[PDB]
RNA sequence: AAGACCAGGCU
């Protein structure tokens, strides 16, 4: 019925005039290309031939469009059709046409898309407004939309088989818009939350502490081609830190070069001490860990996700809030690129070598677990005999659960701070989370010492079976084992049963996973 | 005759029931070819096994806002012949009556 | 289908080892001696002989479609 | 329960529950339940004992099988709710030997642990050192991994077939492949997986891939498409006819060659087709003439492989055309691990960019090394080393999930009397200046499965095109 | 589709130049070398070979981008001293030594062969 | 008479037994057959 | 007809009360690899509706121990909905209780 | 039009409008021989 | 101010393989030579390919696939041929290809393996390496199979086919006395081949002054030519580019001048 | 043509 044609999601309203088809739009892979700059987007040859935006003909650029007429539409940069004055459209595709190759002031060329084109790029779940930012195209080989990695927090995007979708302006006024308003540098910081919203992700994080350590000597060459990859470098090589013995270069005194304009910041590190600002040492801080940038230089410290991430304060937002947009460009692409190729001569793993700890670290942990094992069996024998006495406002049984809880809960973190103590500075496991750059402290506790309890609904493992988990199990069996703890690590390998309530663990997340996404899309479409 | 049933691939029914590698290769059958689906008009088509309640079982639930505090239920079928698939309920009215 | 003409690591020809490696397998050769037999050093060629499966003799029990 | 075993009038698909407390016997001869079979143990010992094991091993020959170890009264079928009053043990040297006891009247023990799980995920490495949802994610894409899914392919006229050039048995592997017959038809390729950042084109998941690998034969395959056309007589007069129809004759023509075509209005086999050919030349007589000739679809730009004519079931000809391409990996394409480390190419460099070992050994694949760390994917460092041990050894590893025989330790001790660095371990050299890479890269064979996902199939791009005819807007797909 | 020709790595077409030229108005003395269809085999050779002389300030190389085939060189030399002589002083020094390598190979080669 | 730690190589030959006799699709087959 | 009908196009019941009849099953067999094709032809199937947010019936429960693959389903709107068999696990196809 | 058989893999000579049965052996699948006309390929 | 003094040393050389030592010259005059190893150095392979009757169970693309990737002796005519590109005829002639022929049909009833030794050559200097056989397709009993293919001049950068070796090792500073690396562990790493020092200690001591110094080399032929003559085409070549750099930069001075 | 069902992918 017309009820039904117009009701619906996909009616009339909602799925023909608030959103609809458009023409102009291409769709394909992304991949990374860390060589493009951060407003850049890599387009393939085929979509920028099939692409194509109308422009009108003036004295001007009238030579170079009878050039792209000539070339035509079987060469790859001419145009497809041309335009008249009374709207009457030529087609160049077909045909050869010799007569109607005549061009003059007032027709339309519609030629395709070139390097230094005005795009909306777009990620499909669009939750926010830095979802869709205009890009500049740069036209690359091969079949894959590219973008720089800094580019990829704002659209949540990560090269996994994932596809975008690329708008093109088609009028000279709309162009200037997106180039005005929705241009990738000036939608660095959001006005959601005061913060920058891109920032340094991936290899070139961990490359960035590693490099800013105090350890770093660069010598001659590897200074200048460090140099090499700079594009707002003055052309003048500062003076070495060392002089005599040999000429040697530190890191901070290179990224010092990459730091715009004079800027002053004062971060700290990740792995700082609160006993170093109390007692001496204030000013020249032994582990390094103070950040301390005047004038714009690079004193003292150890860069990390605090120093170049998105968070308040940090010193990308202070030189964006110094400098503008069009030198955080810079900054971004330059850090980008020299650390990058700094990177190429450290280099980074992660191997096995690096999960696995020291043998007293081990019988460290295992003693652990065997006393807390003893204490939640204390604990269930106190129960047994009825001398628990339940606490206020509580059930004997949720007092219960919350002993066993505490119990084992202190257990997986004594063990994780024994794991992250027993560390070495060379592990690449410490090296990644210390950084910020991925993984975190519980994953490390996970790998290395104990996956921990299990739960569902917010619940230790319930009973699926009459008075017990599984029929392995004795009936009324309240100890950690029965009930989901799962002693073993990720090294170590799992037990059947533990590795069953691991299973029972994830499928939560996954089904809250699936299922939250429908009502917060609901709530954003009704607030919206 | 009243009608062609389809036939499961090397069923007992199927032609390839019992024959050796050689035949299957002579036949342009693959031995590591399974069976267990149907061809309809040269597709192939596998039924999916469909989990249901059982049958036959007194239940005893307890639904929220409903009238009864408890419904006990019995889906009953007169062993997959006739089946009309008759369902009795036998509940206990809520004592939160006012 | 049909062992690789090259290892696809380093490039070494080992499309003319498959049947010598067989025949050593069948004479009681294992594996590991028999690929130190061929001359095969670094694990990148080894792993052609030990990981090929020959399923060009599943396709040449099927009649031809053709004469 | 003495019947049931018995086979005596008690079918072993009969389950029998008694539930002591409510005081009922439960009797179920229904179908639709599901059971496994379980080991009985009478007191403390299995009722399984050497001389069934050296009769099943005998078994060829001896018509001795698995229906005659049922009827021995040693292994049950359990249904579900019969589990309840059941006292498993997951091991019998283990559970069964007398400890600080927790239990002593064990009812059965299972077969083997590993038994728990499906068809896709008996196929993962070590399962028990991943994450689950990364087991999920596997045994999700291991559906999607391209092999040779049936060996008559050449016969079949299926539409979207893949099929891969050398498809490789994993050299680790787990021993319910043999049941799955996983050798015989192979899913992927075993490839030496270095994880390090080299270029930061494998950032994020993306992976760098070897070209002059990608140029020997790595990862090539074949795409084959399947088209269906039918002559029907609808109309009193009107009919189709296959034929080569003439340039200007009837009614609709297209400015595409239509010179490719046979007498018969049948491309021949063998015959390069690119976009906008006619496959079929098929005509329909307007009540001059309408053209309803197939064409390829965009830029497929294949080779007819094989041409079928036969008559359906009313009796009309019928024709069927097999079109062949190949595709070779680029940079868009998708390549994933046995792990859930899934991932598109970035870039391709030839085997002078890449880095080498010592002995000239350079990697196929490079990975991220921050792919690790927050997916927690430890079996695919532990395959890794296993396999770098059986390629060296000449055998193939073991990765069944709980096998207590395999741990890390060992397989470093024996990795390391092979001349290796004990955990895996290795000094490469830069590719582009030939200097050491101070860090020590981790670096092995691991098994990879390229998946039916390309770039060539998702690309798409609009301009001015076909619009729709009741919205005006432009089309949808 | 979009694949490149496999020429691309190592063939000109009408219109490259093998080399451009270009001064920097950065710095005073400082040249920029652009190779086209030339990879790191040759950018590394002569950056090396370039650091070797002490009247060369700066000698460095890049590829700008991997997908494209093409070098850029920079050279930086003391005020008396064109970069143009010291690039021609690399290569004339880099040919030199390759010939007497190869001599050397070659006499090596009928050492071992004839015991 | 008991299976003195050969455990390994016994609950594989009687899974191979099984596989052997049944293999994987009975479901359907038997299910189809009766 | 009627089983050709309902074995091709998948609706489970008479052509033209399809609205009350079940949909879904006699899917195409998937034949990209074997292991999909097993995957497939062993593959179980809650009739639940889909669109329900309720969590309860999808998430993994004991009882499944040893029967279905706990690692092993669909991701999307049909995650613990379409569940595979174990590879030891069999289903009874029933007998007469004479 | 040249066709091979199905299951016995004669070779028939046939037209258009000749209902499909082999001349040997009644079958109703036919092939079209690879034609005879060259295509080039590379060996990349 | 000037190039290098280098000197070679030679351990091994055989048939497949080649040791030698440079000592005294730069890593990147190293590098550059191991790289030219595999990707400037000429050989001959096939690389058109016309297929008249292909009834085997492998399709057209698939053989000529493995047909490229068999190595023909280039030993002697590579340095005569010209390459396609710029060669003065239209169409295939012995002065830029050869022709090979392959002709097989299995009439008897037991398969037959199709090898390199089933193509024959127009010239008797370029037969295929292996004349064990490299085994090209099985033929079942009516499969027939027959082609021709042109054999070009070409090098590893344009397809990994026109690869002349078989992996080449390469090192320097088997006791990492430049610290080029920097083990976590130096125990737990088993000494290279060349190492020079004891038993008992893991690395040598700490070298401020060094720079790298002895390059320790290992070319491994594919068969197609020589690993003594490997060696020699690729010097050859690399400095070849570099005349070739060195006229066009005069021409580019004197547009300058 | 259009409609229907199903399966899969990225969050
Ligand atoms: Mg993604
Ligand atoms: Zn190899
Ligand atoms: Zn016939
Ligand atoms: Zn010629």
């Amino acid at each position: 019925s017309l009820k039904q044609r117009l009701k619906g999601k996909e009616g009339r309203v909602r799925g023909n005039l608030m959103g609809k088809r458009v023409d102009f739009s291409a769709r394909t892979v992304i991949t990374p290309d860390p060589n493009l700059s951060i407003d850049q987007v890599g387009v393939p040859r085929s979509i920028a031939a099939n692409m194509t935006f109308a422009e009108i003909v003036t004295p001007f650029n009238i030579d170079r469009l009878q050039e792209l007429v000539r070339r035509g539409n079987s060469q790859y940069p001419g145009a497809k059709y041309i335009i008249r004055d009374n709207g009457d459209r030529i087609d160049l595709r077909f045909h050869p046409k010799p007569s109607d190759l005549h061009l003059q002031t007032g027709y339309k060329v519609e030629r395709h898309m070139c390097d230094g084109d005005i795009v909306i790029f777009n990620r499909q779940p669009t939750l926010h407004k830095m979802s869709m930012m205009g890009h500049r195209v740069r036209i690359l080989p091969w079949s894959t939309f590219r973008l720089n990695l800094s580019v990829t927090t704002p659209y949540n995007a990560d090269f996994d088989g994932d596809e975008m979708n690329l708008h093109l302006p088609q009028s000279l006024e709309t162009r200037a818009e997106i180039q005005e308003l929705a241009m990738v540098p000036r939608m660095i910081v959001t006005p959601q939350s005061n913060r920058p919203v891109m920032g340094i992700v991936q290899d070139t994080l961990t490359a960035v502490r590693k490099f800013t350590k105090r350890d770093v000597f660069l010598e001659r060459g590897e200074v200048m081609n460090l140099l090499m990859f700079l594009s707002t470098w003055d052309g003048k090589v500062p003076q070495p830190a060392i002089l005599k013995p040999r000429p040697l270069w530190t890191g901070k005194q290179i990224f010092s070069l990459i730091i715009p304009g004079h800027i002053n910041c004062i971060r700290t590190h990740s792995t700082h001490p609160d006993d170093e600002d109390s007692g001496p040492y204030k000013h020249i801080s032994p582990g390094d860990t103070k950040v301390v940038v005047e004038n714009g230089e690079l004193i003292m410290g150890i860069l990390c996700k605090k120093s170049l991430g998105t968070s308040a304060g940090s010193l990308v937002h202070i030189s964006y809030l110094e400098m503008g947009h069009d030198i955080t460009r810079l900054f971004y692409s330059n850090i980008q690129t020299v650390i990058n190729n700094w990177l190429l001569i450290e280099g980074h793993t992660i191997g096995i070598g690096d999960s696995i700890a020291d043998s007293k670290t081990y019988q460290d942990i295992q003693n652990t677990i065997k006393k807390a094992k003893q204490d939640v069996i204390e604990v269930i024998e106190k129960a047994h005999n009825n001398e628990l006495e339940p606490t206020p406002g509580n059930t004997l049984r949720q007092t219960f659960e919350n002993q066993v809880n505490r119990i084992l809960n202190d257990a997986r973190d004594k063990t994780g701070s024994s794991a992250q103590k027993s560390l070495s500075e060379y592990n690449n496991f410490k090296s990644m989370v210390v950084s910020g750059a991925k993984g975190s402290k519980i994953n490390i506790s996970q790998v290395i010492a104990v996956v921990g309890q299990q739960n569902v609904e917010g619940k230790r493992i319930p009973f699926g079976f009459k008075h017990r988990t599984l029929p392995h199990f004795i009936k009324d069996d309240y100890g950690p084992e029965s009930r989901g703890f799962v002693e073993n690590s990720y090294l170590a390998g799992l037990t059947p049963t533990e590795f069953f309530f691991h299973a029972m663990g994830g499928r939560e997340g996954l089904i809250d996973t699936a299922v939250k996404t429908a009502e917060t899309g609901y709530i954003q479409r009704r607030l919206i | 005759f009243i009608g062609k049933i389809p036939i499961m691939l090397r069923s007992t029914y199927c032609l390839l029931n019992g024959l050796t590698d050689r035949d299957l290769c002579e036949l342009n059958e693959c031995p590591l070819d399974p069976g267990g689906y149907f061809i309809i008009n040269g597709s192939e088509k596998v039924l999916i096994a469909q989990e249901k309640m059982a049958t036959n079982t007194v239940y005893v639930f307890a639904k929220k806002d409903s009238k009864y505090a408890y419904t006990g239920e019995c889906r009953s079928c007169l062993e997959n012949s006739s089946r009309p698939t008759s369902t009795i309920w036998v509940s206990m009215l809520a004592r939160g009556g006012q | 289908m049909i062992i690789p003409v090259r290892c696809f690591t380093c490039g070494k020809i080992v499309g003319n080892k498959w049947e010598a490696y067989l025949g050593l397998l069948q004479a009681e050769y294992t594996e590991g001696d028999a690929l130190d037999a061929l001359g095969l050093k670094r694990y990148c060629c080894r792993r052609m002989l030990l990981a090929h499966v020959d399923l060009i003799e599943k396709l040449l029990n099927y009649a031809p479609l053709e004469k | 329960r003495k019947l049931r075993r018995q086979m005596d009038i008690i079918v072993s698909e009969v389950s029998m529950i008694r539930d002591i407390r409510e005081r009922e016997i439960r009797i179920y001869t229904d179908a639709g339940r599901i059971c496994r079979p379980l080991l009985i143990v009478e007191k403390q010992k299995l009722l399984l004992k050497k001389r069934h094991i050296d009769q099943l091993k005998e078994r060829e020959y001896n018509n001795y099988s698995w229906q005659d170890l049922v009827a021995s009264g040693v292994v049950e079928y359990i249904d579900t709710l019969e589990e309840e009053t059941v006292m498993l043990a997951m091991t019998p040297d283990d559970l069964q030997e007398k400890e600080v006891a927790y239990c002593s009247t064990y009812t059965h023990c299972e077969i083997h642990p590993s038994m728990i799980l499906g068809v896709c995920a008996s196929i993962i490495p070590f399962p028990d050192h991943n994450q689950s949802p990364r087991n999920t994610y596997q045994s999700a894409m291991g559906k999607q991994a391209m092999g040779v899914y049936i060996t008559n392919f050449h016969v079949r006229m299926d539409t979207l077939a893949h099929v891969l050039y050398y498809p490789q048995k994993p050299l680790v592997t787990t021993r319910s492949m043999e049941y799955l017959r996983f050798r015989e038809l192979p899913a992927g390729i075993n490839s030496i997986v270095a994880i390090a950042s080299y270029t930061g084109y494998n950032q994020e998941d993306s992976v760098i891939m070897n070209r002059s690998a990608v140029d020997r034969g790595f990862f090539r395959s074949v795409f084959y498409r399947s088209y269906k056309e039918q002559e029907s007589k609808k109309g009193f007069d009107q009919e189709e006819v296959f034929e080569k129809p003439t340039r200007e004759t009837c009614q609709g023509m297209r400015h595409a060659i239509y010179d490719k075509l046979d007498d018969d209005g049948l491309i021949a086999p063998g015959v390069r087709v690119s976009g906008d050919d006619v496959i079929i030349g098929k005509t329909v007589t307007l009540p001059t003439k309408r053209d309803c000739s197939t064409f390829l679809r965009t830029s497929e730009t294949g080779i007819v492989d094989q041409v079928m004519v036969t008559l359906n079931q009313e009796g009309y000809k019928f024709c069927k055309i097999r079109v062949r391409s190949v595709r070779i990996p680029q940079i868009g394409d998708k390549f994933a691990s046995r792990h859930g480390q899934k991932g598109t190419c970035g870039i391709q460099y030839r085997q002078e960019d890449m880095p080498f070992t010592c002995e000239g050994i350079t990697p196929d694949i490079i990975i991220n090394p921050h792919a690790i760390p927050s997916r927690m994917t430890i079996g695919h460092l532990i395959e890794c080393l296993q396999g770098k041990v059986s390629a060296n050894k000449g055998e193939i590893g073991d990765a069944t999930p709980f096998n207590d025989a395999v741990n890390v330790q060992k397989i470093s001790n024996l990795l390391s009397d092979y001349g290796y660095h004990l955990r895996g371990n290795e000094v490469l050299y830069n590719g582009f200046t030939g200097r050491k890479i101070t860090s020590q890269i981790f670096i092995g064979p691991t098994y990879y499965q390229r998946l039916k996902h390309m770039v060539d199939d998702k690309i798409h791009s609009r301009a001015r095109g076909p619009i729709q005819i009741l919205n005006r807007q432009p089309m949808e797909g | 589709m979009n694949a490149p020709p496999a020429f691309e790595s190592f063939l000109l077409f009408e219109g490259e130049k093998k080399i451009t030229i270009n001064k920097d108005t950065k710095v005073p003395n400082a040249c920029l070398f652009t190779i086209n269809k030339e990879d790191h085999t040759l950018g590394n050779i002569i950056k090396s070979q370039l650091l070797k002389d002490p009247q060369v300030l700066f000698a460095g190389y890049k590829v700008p981008h991997p997908l494209e085939h093409k070098i850029i060189i920079r050279v930086q030399t003391t005020p008396d001293y064109s970069p143009q002589e010291a690039f021609t002083n690399a290569i004339t020094d880099l040919i030199s030594e390759l010939s007497l390598l190869e001599e050397r190979f070659r006499v090596a080669i009928k050492d071992k062969q004839e015991g | 008479e008991i299976t003195p730690d050969l455990w390994q190589e016994a609950c594989w030959i009687v899974i191979s037994s099984y596989f052997d006799e049944k293999g994987l699709v009975r479901q359907q087959l038997d299910s189809f057959d009766e | 007809d009627g089983l050709k009908y309902s074995l091709a196009t998948g609706n489970w019941g008479d052509q033209k009360k399809a609205h009350q009849a079940r949909a879904g099953v006699s899917q195409v067999l998937n034949r990209l690899t074997f292991a999909s094709t097993l995957s497939h032809l062993r593959r179980l199937n809650s009739p639940i509706g889909r669109d329900g947010k309720l969590a309860k019936p999808r998430q993994l429960h004991n009882t499944l121990w040893g029967m279905v693959c706990p690692a092993e389903t669909p991701e999307g709107h049909a995650v613990g909905l379409v569940k595979n068999l174990a590879l030891m696990a069999y289903i009874s196809v029933g007998s007469q209780p004479s | 039009m040249i066709y091979i058989c199905g299951e016995c893999h004669t070779e028939n000579e046939i037209k258009s409008r000749d209902p499909i049965r082999c001349r040997e052996c009644g079958y109703r699948i036919m092939y079209k021989k690879r034609t005879k006309r060259l295509v080039v390929f590379d060996a990349r | 101010p000037y190039a290098n003094q280098p000197t070679v040393r030679i351990t091994e050389l055989t048939d497949e393989n080649v040791k030698f030592i440079i000592e005294n010259t730069d890593l990147a005059v190293a590098n550059s030579i191991r790289r030219v190893f595999i990707a400037e150095v000429p050989i001959i392979a096939i690389d058109w390919v016309q297929i008249d009757a292909n009834s085997s169970v492998l399709h057209d693309e698939f053989i000529a696939h493995r047909l490229g990737l068999i190595p023909l002796i280039s030993d002697d005519i590579v340095d005569k041929l010209q390459y396609s590109r710029d060669c003065t005829c239209e169409e295939f002639c012995p002065e830029c290809s050869v022709e090979f022929t392959l002709d097989v049909r299995c009439n008897e009833d037991q398969t037959r393996h199709v090898t390199s030794r089933d193509l024959i050559s127009n010239s008797p200097r370029v037969i295929p390496v292996t004349s064990d056989d490299i085994l090209i397709v099985k033929l079942r009993k009516g499969q027939e199979l027959r082609l021709r293919a042109y054999a070009k001049k070409g090098f590893g950068k344009e397809h990994a086919k026109w690869n002349p070796t078989a992996g080449v090792a390469f090192e320097y500073d088997p006791d990492n006395a430049l610290r080029h690396t920097v083990y976590p562990k130096p125990e737990e790493w088993p000494k290279s081949e060349y190492s020079e020092l004891d038993e008992d200690e893991s690395q040598a001591p700490y070298d401020p002054n060094g720079k790298p110094e002895r390059f320790y080399y290992n070319v491994e032929s594919c068969g197609s030519l020589r690993p003594e003559t490997i060696v020699l085409s690729a010097l050859s070549g690399l400095k070849k580019k570099l005349s070739d750099l060195q006229t066009q930069l005069s021409h580019e001075i004197q547009s300058d001048v």
